[PDB]
């Protein structure tokens, strides 16, 4: 459960992507 | 720049207490994690609700300042006063 929890990371997204 | 990166620290810290804290109570978890499930645009969007009172944002204060200072700061370049 914890890789379904952990999908869609916006801390482990790039910089970039996250501004 | 910064704004994002203040973002992406807090929500690795409250992340990682709510997985060490999961362990006391699981039933909590999967209502707690749902931010961390949602598509990342998706997070962003309720991650940045913070505007106005409604305030269901889990966001830290200071973060929430820094972006209320910034779009006033904003609004009056652009003015909107």
């Amino acid at each position: 459960v914890v890789a379904c929890f952990r999908m869609a990371p916006l801390y482990n997204l790039p910089r970039h992507r996250a501004v | 720049d910064d704004f994002v990166a203040k973002l992406q620290d807090n929500q690795r810290f409250r992340y990682n207490e709510v997985m060490q804290a999961l362990n006391m109570s699981a039933a909590l978890t999967a209502r707690k994690t749902k931010e961390f499930r949602s598509p990342p645009q998706e997070q962003i969007n309720m991650l940045l609700n913070f505007k106005d009172d409604k305030s269901e944002c889990p966001c830290p204060e200071e973060i929430r300042d820094q972006l209320l200072d910034f779009h006033e700061d904003l609004m009056t370049h652009c003015g909107i006063e």
